[PDB]
Order: C-alpha cells, then structure tokens, then sequence
C-alpha cells in the first residue's frame, strides 16, 4: 500500500494539495432574494461543488483503494457533511454570515427567505463560532474533512474496512503531530483531539437535518435540483 | 448513477 | 465539584450513577405485531426514560447546569442515550439485541416494522463495533457522559466544555492504565468518539422513525415520548 | 412538561 506509508507531514501536504477549490455562485446581487431563487442558487453551487469533492476524494490517501462499490457508499453517505464542514470553514472569520461562496455571503436573517432553513443556519452559525472559539487551523481541518469522508459510510458497509481504520489511525496520528508541534501539552493535545472530534457529531445532525430539508424542498417542488443531487439524495431514502 | 461514472473516471 | 474529582474518582461516580436493566412485559407466549412490538418497546423506553434522568442527575457537573440546560440536553441526546445502551447490553449477544433480559430481538424481527430493519442493521453494526472494540464498562460509562453533555452543547458553555474536557482525561486515564502505549491511547480514543457520530446519525433515523408510527398511528405513544419526540422537528410523507 | 417535572423532582 501507500497510505500507511507517508510521514505525518506528508500526509498534511498532500491533503493540502488535494483541497478542491472555491466556486462562485452565479448570483445577480442586484436581484433580491425569494424562496426559488435561493434554493435555486444554493443547489446550483453545490451541484458543481460535488464534482470536485468527488475529484477531491480521489486524491485523499487510501480511498482509491478502496473498492468502486465501496468508495461510491462513503461519498452518498457523506457529500453534505462535506459541503457542510467546508462552508462552516470558510465562514470561520465571518461572524454571523454564512459564506456559500464569495459572491454569496448569507446573514442568518436571509436564511427565512426559504422555509424551514433557519434552523439550519443557526446550527451552522454555531459551528462556525465554535471552530472560531476554538481557533481552527488549516492543517486540521483538512485532517477532520477527510475523517467524514471515511468514517460516516463505514458502520453500514470483508476486512476492506480493517484498511479505512488503519488511514483513520493514521490521520490522528497527523492530528495529534499537528498539536504536538503547536507546543500543545500532552493532556492539551488529548482535549483537542477529543473537541474536534466531537464536533463532527454536530456535523453529521446538521447533515440528517439538512437532508430532511432537501428532500422536503424537492417533494414542494420549488425548485428543481440537478441530476447529481437528485442521487446523491436518494441514496439516503 | 451519475457518481459512478465520474468515480471511475 | 465535577471539575475537581480525580480520574478514579469520576469513573465510580459514574458506575454507580448506572441506571438498572429494565424488563419487558412482553408475553413470550403471544405472537408479535408491527403493532404489538412497537407497544412493546415503547413501553419500554418510556420506562426507561424515568430512569435516565434520574442518571443524568447523578452525573457529576450536570446538576450544576440551569434547568433549562439540563431539559435541552436531555432533549437533545435521550434517543442515542437509550441507544448506545441497546448497543453496550447486545455486545456479548452477537446478531441479536438485547432491549430487555426477556426482549432480544434477531435481525428478522425487525421486519415486523415497517422502516425498523434499517436501524437495526446500524444497531447491530454498531455493537458488532463495540465488541469488535473490546469496550469496557468503565469506557462505556464514558461515552454515554459524553453525548448527553455534547450532543446539545452547541444548539445553546464553558462548563460543560471543562466538565467534557475531564471525561475525556478520563478515557486516556484508563487506557494508560489498561496499558496501551501513548499512540494506541490517541487511537482508541479517535475511534470511540468517531462511533459517537454513528450513534447520532441512527438516532436521526430512529426518531424519524418514531414520528413515522406516530403518524401512522400504529400505537398511541406516552405523554413522556410525545414531549421528547416534539423537541425535534420531523415530517412523514 | 413532564421533563421539567422529572428533573425537578
Ligand atoms: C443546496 C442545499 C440545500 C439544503 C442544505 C444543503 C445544501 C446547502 C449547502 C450547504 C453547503 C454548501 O457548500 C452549499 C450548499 O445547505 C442547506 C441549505 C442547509
Ligand atoms: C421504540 C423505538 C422505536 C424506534 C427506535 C427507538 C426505539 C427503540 C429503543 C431503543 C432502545 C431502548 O432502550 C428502547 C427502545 O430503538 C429503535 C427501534 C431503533
């Protein structure tokens, strides 16, 4: 294999490396905003958003080992937890905003222009604050995006697993390292594994609910999502 | 299914 | 005073904090019903939820929340709570779970509810992982600490992220005392907390679930599980 | 709410 064989901080670049990029919307700001709009604009992006997670997901150490069968279960099972952690990330330093994307930059207040999203909003505001409170770094965060990514599939998945456990391993290791060279004492460093970890249990009720939300929105039919989004979607029920 | 074709590709 | 407790000190409190086995009234010489089951194990449940307060009480640092924190919690973390107890007591039943001493259920008998089979599949899976694991008591008590105090901390605290912060000390205390090394400790630990988010995806699809025969009508719920259900928001289709 | 009650009592 290849995946067990990087140094901590090859495993850091090479994530790092492997980070997507950021879309813009293709939002007309002089436009107002209703409930079709919004929808309409917010599952555009992440609709070619999903190709380069997909493309993103290629180049995270051992994944592309993994079978075609299994590495399409870990993406349905995990896309919008993706999309999720990503946009918490790049709002971290936008207090009370929500950043979809450069151009789309949505204050709490906006989010009741589409029924039932408010919610979701505060919960990713939360986040947010919290990664903020807790001063998350780049090299983390990298680190937690690619935990999602093998950890949300693989409790409803034949030792093909044994492997995802052994680059989950390998990834805390990175994590702690991370610490360890931030000057982290050694009780300091188990605290912030354990915070950063639990937040992906917020992470994956944001995404449960999120999904919820998209389906309803679907069944209302307010507006229609993309032919991606419609299966990534269905794979969930 | 849309995911396997681009996954493959 | 929770903050102030060495590690020994909060691994008993906790033990001794254990909510007893509940039993049901189910009659072994009568035949099951989507109906019927769901009367069983809602009965159930709603017993046990008399005794899982009591034990959030005895939690050290839980008292000490505003009572409206500690309804939150609850609120929040009674399904994976109820859960992750299902999954620790089926541990050394392997293929079937063990919801009472005179309740254990196969993979078959899920069938005998519509949308049941699937969240019993990520339940059995999940204390298939515990054992797999090697989770001890002491561990267990842990977890389960830890997703009444997490689950709802950021849909609001310093507090609960200081007394969060002990248990985790706590984890390590016993694994360095079990003897693992100073990575395998790190590793455990991640593979613990990552199970947590499992716990909570099934929880979303239990409670989903739950709404479901609500809505469906299969069987009137108590006064106690409606109040529980409500504080989450769902639909059925 | 009977948790309120449950909690208090
Ligand atoms: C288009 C969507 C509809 C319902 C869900 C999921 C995404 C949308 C989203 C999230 C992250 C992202 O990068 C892009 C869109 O968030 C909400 C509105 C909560
Ligand atoms: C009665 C239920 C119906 C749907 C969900 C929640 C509980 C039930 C449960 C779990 C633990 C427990 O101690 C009592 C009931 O678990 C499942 C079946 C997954």
């Amino acid at each position: 294999s290849l995946a067990l064989s990087l140094t901590a901080d090859q495993m850091v670049s090479a994530l790092l490396d492997a980070e997507p990029p950021i879309l813009y919307s293709e939002y007309d700001p002089t436009r107002p905003f209703s409930e079709a709009s919004m929808m309409g604009l917010l599952t555009n992006l992440a609709d070619r958003e999903l190709v380069h997670m997909i493309n993103w997901a290629k180049r995270v150490p051992g994944f592309v080992d993994l079978t075609l069968h299994d590495q399409v279960h870990l993406l349905e099972c995990a896309w919008l937890e993706i999309l999720m952690i990503g946009l918490v990330w790049r709002s971290m330093e936008h207090p009370g905003k929500l950043l979809f994307a450069p151009n789309l930059l949505l204050d709490r207040n906006q989010g009741k222009c589409v029924e039932g999203m408010v919610e979701i909003f505060d919960m990713l505001l939360a986040t947010s604050s919290r990664f903020r409170m807790m001063n998350l770094q780049g090299e983390e965060f990298v680190c937690l995006k690619s935990i999602i990514l093998l950890n949300s599939g693989v409790y409803t998945f034949l030792e093909e697993k044994d492997h995802i456990h052994r680059v989950l391993d390998k990834i805390t290791d990175t994590l702690i390292h991370l610490m360890a060279k931030a000057g982290l004492t050694l009780q300091q460093q188990h605290q912030r594994l354990a915070q950063l970890l639990l937040i992906l249990s917020h992470i994956r009720h944001m995404s449960n609910k999120g999904m919820e939300h998209l389906y309803s929105m679907k069944c209302k039919n307010v507006v229609p999502l993309s032919d991606l989004l419609l299966e990534m979607l269905d794979a969930h029920r | 299914k849309i995911l396997h074709r681009l996954l493959q590709d």
